[PDB]
């Protein structure tokens, strides 16, 4: 069930695998979480040059995230007193002439921005770049880094890992379960879409797609947006993990509540404002913006779901025609006629409206015709209800412009701009960013808001590059619930089998003062027909494979001249590879995780590549006739 | 032109000594050595299997004692043997994996191994705690280490893959004489008894003597058709044996400054990796690629026995200062002691 | 390519050309009495006991 961290030993391994990467660097693993927690507790602990530097770069980070100016001028005068003028006195000050002075005139201003300490921050980091970088490297906090960097990439889900429940929505070609990753207990959503209900629609582009755009999107963390943290399948569907949303979505509160008064349509305006501000930042328009795909979580707060129909604009402009009818843009209706964000800040115009009113604006008479909801778009100005304030009207005045030239969003400087609409004027973002605003509903506790077809081979290759894992946000899962707590276990366990070894005698690692390249657990194979596979402790060197089992020297190995070729090979559905040796022989191994093998196989084949060519130019070791 | 003229002048200064050789070829040894009697087929038989190397074995050498014994394989150690009871007095672990050749010192006290990390490792087996620690690294040479020994505890000499070979004053470390000549990889040395002399075979199927004091070469023996794998001292020092690749092993006199002999068989297509001679003299030892030790009459050049228990080749071997036994190290895995 | 070392070709060969060669038969008849004379203290040679063998029956050693 539960995680299981491969052992210390593992870190021969990983360490030349991330290497390889260029992926041991300050920079790279400072910006993980992980890495982050695993670098802090390395120099507040562990090492005595290092805590201040550290405790100096959070007190900064507590320091952006303060909320006002009296908080602030406060906590910058301790701020500036405790890790600068202290040391100061005592000369020892590790910073620039120009970084101390920077911060001491913003104080005697008493103009405090959240940014004063940047210029420290860049230096703080070059001052832990390097040398102290180096010796956390050498730290058992970087053996346990690689421990859990060894999980993260050896990641290989299925419905088995997930405890799944209730259905929470139907729509489009699936379903979607609350779950609960066993692992970590984490609770999801998982979104299930039947192959086979695609192919019926050729709608796979969609589905692959909608993959596409929320990996662009799941970064950073929105709170207004539906992310994912994996994507998996089976031979029948594919799966989506996202964020849990189980409060039904507007088009049926909507169709509960009755219409929303301004008050409460500018609480969800407002988150959905955000949402849009982020999708919009990496050039991704939505399009597809309506009651229906905005959702609530359990508290009211609501997220922007569903990203099939969204599109990337970075390299290339959609001109393209999609939507629901009654909220798409004019120049998006018009083919031959491209366009980036502005269709959604329409669609929010029409969207609000609607909130407000039970109907699109173009919908009068509950009518359906769909070719004609377009022509109330092009050439027309919409009449707005006497009921609705001055600021409302300037609003949806901004969002229903017929023309992009004068749309509100589309003047240069997105969002903000409708952020400074003055209907807004009593709002502050980033309190609404924090989601500190009471919403205006509730949900209560649940929503309940054919086959002759085959499934060939070019079928399952549309799907090969479907699963996927998001680095920050399984990073982000284990830090908020298993990893204090694993990485204790841990600690202890390793702590007894060493000890313990303080008594048996197994005292002297047998790599050390030698040329040994690599070493670690594999599982060579001795009779296939008995599932007989011996597990031992491989080294390698630069001419030969020794290995051995608990207790003893090695008793036996494989040079590198012996060795003709390495591949990989599928024995009942693990992978294995297969050398095959020069008596027209062959020798199988079986590692415990995909990094394990990508490098295994890479140093096997560098290793014996380079001993035959060096064997090749000594007289005395080559073979001759 | 003058580096015409010096290039003229050694073609004449060659026939010079080739003339001044046969002037000397009065008669062969054969001729000489007609009369006395043959030595019968010399039967030896497997006494000691020495097991414990887990890949080749490149190299070995014996203890002046006649009894422990040092080796070297591509599992990246050396293990020194008693050879009397099978027993591994110590079992050294390398630091380098690419070893080729080993020593042991006059008096066991050290040993010595090196390879293509360039360097010979002199190890002090009896240490201040009974432990074996690196006593020397000695780093000079510019190419592989083939070939080394002890003249005493204090100096040794070694030959390298970059064609030369070098005296070495272990206290300090230091590349005291160098002997430059040979143009291509020097691959064995033998010290004659009185350590005033050495000899040098080379991959230019030329050999050479050299003057350990002066640093110089007094003579160079040419004849073989190929690589010169393997060289031994007759133990008067007036001689020595060298075994190639050409499949021949050949018998140079010093004071005559030519070939004497050369040792062979249609029979045999395989090269040499290795000589001994008999205490006496009278036997010549060669270990061969075809698996197989032949024992030749040193003095009538007849073929007189064979030591055949070895699935792969012969890459050493040694007889003991005592005269009592032979060993043989092969790519098998093994050494056998013979007697 | 080197006058240095050309120079340094000759110097050679005239150390090894002016040598005092001997006799090839006084050579090998002075090897053939080498033989002669340790042809007794010579153990692969001549057929020794067990009690002087080491390796053959002998359990007992240091
Ligand atoms: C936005 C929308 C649906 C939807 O995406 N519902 C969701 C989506 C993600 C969720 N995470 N947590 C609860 C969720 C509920 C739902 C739907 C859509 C696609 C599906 F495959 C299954 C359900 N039906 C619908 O009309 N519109």
């Amino acid at each position: 069930k539960k995680i299981l961290l491969p052992e210390p030993s593992i870190r021969s391994v990983m360490q030349k695998y991330l290497e390889d990467r260029g992926e041991v660097t300050f920079e790279k693993i400072f910006s993980q979480k992980l890495g982050y927690l695993l670098f802090r507790d390395f120099c507040l602990n562990h090492l005595e040059e290092a805590r201040p530097l550290v405790e100096f770069y959070e007190e900064i980070k507590k320091y952006e995230k303060l909320e006002t100016e009296e908080e602030r001028v406060a906590r910058s005068r301790e701020i500036f007193d405790s890790y600068i003028m202290k040391e100061l006195l005592a000369c020892s000050h590790p910073f620039s002439k120009s970084a101390t002075e920077h911060v001491q005139g913003h104080l005697g201003k008493k103009q405090v921005p959240p940014d004063l300490f940047q210029p420290y921050i860049e230096e703080i980091c070059q001052n832990l770049r390097g040398d102290v970088f180096q010796k956390f490297i050498e730290s058992d906090k970087f053996t346990r880094f690689c421990q859990w960097k060894n999980v993260e990439l050896n990641i290989h889900l299925t419905m088995n890992d997930f405890s799944v429940h209730r259905i929470i929505g139907r729509g489009g070609f699936g379903e979607v379960y609350g779950c609960r990753k066993a692992d970590t207990g984490k609770m999801y959503a998982m979104k299930c879409l039947d192959k086979k209900r695609i192919k019926m629609k050729q709608g796979e582009t969609l589905a692959l797609n909608e993959r596409i755009m929320l990996s662009l999107v799941s970064t950073g963390d929105c709170p207004f947006i539906v992310c994912m943290s994996y994507a998996f399948h089976t031979p029948d569907k594919l799966s989506f993990i996202l964020d849990l949303m189980n409060g039904g979505d507007l088009h049926y509160h909507l169709s509960q509540h009755g219409v929303f008064s301004e008050a409460d349509m500018r609480f969800y305006a407002a988150e959905i404002i955000l949402g849009l501000e982020h999708m919009h930042n990496r050039f991704v328009v939505y399009r597809d913006l309506k009651p229906a795909n905005i959702l609530l979580d359990e508290h009211g707060h609501v997220r922007i779901s569903d990203l099939g129909l969204a599109c990337d604009f970075s390299k290339k402009k959609p001109h393209a025609s999609v939507g629901t009818h009654g909220y798409m843009a004019p120049e998006v209706l018009q083919k031959g006629v491209a366009y980036d964000s502005s269709a959604d800040w329409f669609s929010l115009g029409c969207m609000l409206f609607k909130l407000l009113r039970g109907h699109s604006p173009f919908r009068q008479h509950k009518t359906k015709d769909k070719h004609e909801i377009d022509r109330m778009t092009l050439t027309m100005a919409v009449e707005l209800p006497d009921s609705f304030s001055p600021e409302l009207r300037s609003l949806l005045e901004g969002l229903l412009q017929r023309d992009v030239n004068r749309r509100l969003g589309c003047l240069g400087r997105g969002a903000q701009e409708v952020k400074e609409s003055p209907f807004f004027r009593s709002l502050d973002w980033q309190m609404v960013f924090l989601q500190k605003y009471p919403p205006p509903l509730i949900p209560p506790r649940e929503v309940n808001a054919t086959k002759g077809i085959k499934l060939l081979d070019s079928d399952q290759e549309l799907y090969r590059n479907f699963p996927l894992t998001i680095s920050e946000r399984w990073q982000q899962e284990v830090a908020e619930t298993v990893f204090d707590t694993i990485n204790a276990e841990t600690d202890r366990l390793e702590a007894r089998k060493k000890a313990k070894n303080k008594q048996l005698g197994h005292e002297e690692d047998y790599a050390l003062g030698k040329d040994c390249i690599m070493h670690g657990y594999m599982s060579k194979m001795g009779n296939p027909f008995l599932t007989q596979w011996q597990r031992r402790y491989f080294y390698l060197f630069p001419n030969r494979l020794e290995w051995r089992g608990e207790g003893e020297a090695p008793q036996s190995l494989l040079t590198m001249e012996e060795i003709q070729s390495v591949e990989e090979t599928q024995i009942k559905e693990r992978k294995c590879l297969l050398l095959k040796i020069r008596g027209g022989k062959q020798f199988i191994l079986q590692c415990d995780s995909d990094p394990e093998l990508v490098q295994w196989k890479k140093e096997l084949r560098d290793a014996y590549r380079e001993a035959q060519q060096l064997v090749q130019r000594v007289p005395k070791m080559k073979n001759k006739p | 032109s003058e580096l015409d003229q010096l290039r003229q002048e050694a073609e004449q200064l060659k026939n010079q000594i080739r003339d001044a050789r046969k002037a000397c070829a009065d008669a062969t040894l054969s001729q000489i050595t007609n009369n006395i009697d043959p030595v019968g087929r010399i039967q030896m038989r497997t006494r000691r299997t020495l097991r414990g190397h887990l890949a080749k074995i490149y190299a070995m050498h014996w203890g002046t004692d006649s009894r422990l014994l040092v080796s070297a394989s591509q599992d990246g150690k050396l293990i020194i043997w008693d050879s009397y009871t099978t027993n591994k007095v110590h079992a050294i672990p390398l630091r380098s994996s690419w070893v080729m050749t080993c020593a042991y010192a006059p008096s066991g006290n050290y040993v010595a191994c090196g390879g293509l990390d360039n360097i010979c490792s002199i190890y002090n087996l009896k240490t201040r705690e009974g432990n074996v620690r690196v006593s020397r690294e000695l780093a000079g040479h510019t190419g592989y280490l083939s070939c080394c020994r002890f003249l005493d505890d204090n100096q040794i000499v070694t030959s390298s893959g970059d064609t030369t070979c070098a005296l070495w004053d272990i206290e300090t470390g230091q590349q005291t004489t160098t002997f430059t000549g040979h143009t291509g990889d020097v691959m064995s040395l033998s010290l004659a008894p009185d350590t005033r002399l050495f000899v040098s075979g080379a991959c230019d199927a030329s050999a050479k003597l050299w003057d350990v004091r002066e640093g110089m070469c007094r003579q160079t023996f040419t004849g073989h058709e190929s690589d010169i794998n393997a060289i031994c001292f007759f133990p008067n020092g007036n001689a020595f044996a060298t075994g190639s690749d050409d499949a021949t092993c050949r018998l140079f006199d010093l004071r005559a400054d030519q070939e004497l002999m050369t040792y062979s068989h249609d029979n045999i297509i395989c090269g040499i990796t290795s000589v001994s001679f008999s205490k006496s003299g009278r036997l010549l030892l060669a270990g061969y690629d075809d698996f197989n030790c032949n024992v030749w009459d040193a003095l009538k050049a007849d073929r007189a026995g064979v030591l055949a228990g070895h699935d792969n080749r012969v890459s050493c071997l040694g007889v003991t200062d005592d005269g009592m036994a032979v060993a043989t190290g092969s790519w098998d895995s093994f050494l056998k002691i013979w007697n | 390519a080197s006058i240095a070392q050309a120079r340094k070709l000759v110097e050679q060969l005239k150390m090894e050309a002016n040598i005092d060669r001997i006799k090839v038969s006084k050579a090998a008849a002075d090897l053939m009495a080498y033989c002669e004379a340790h042809a007794k203290e010579d153990p692969l040679l001549t057929p020794v006991p067990a009690s002087e063998n080491p390796f053959r029956e002998k359990k007992f050693f240091s």
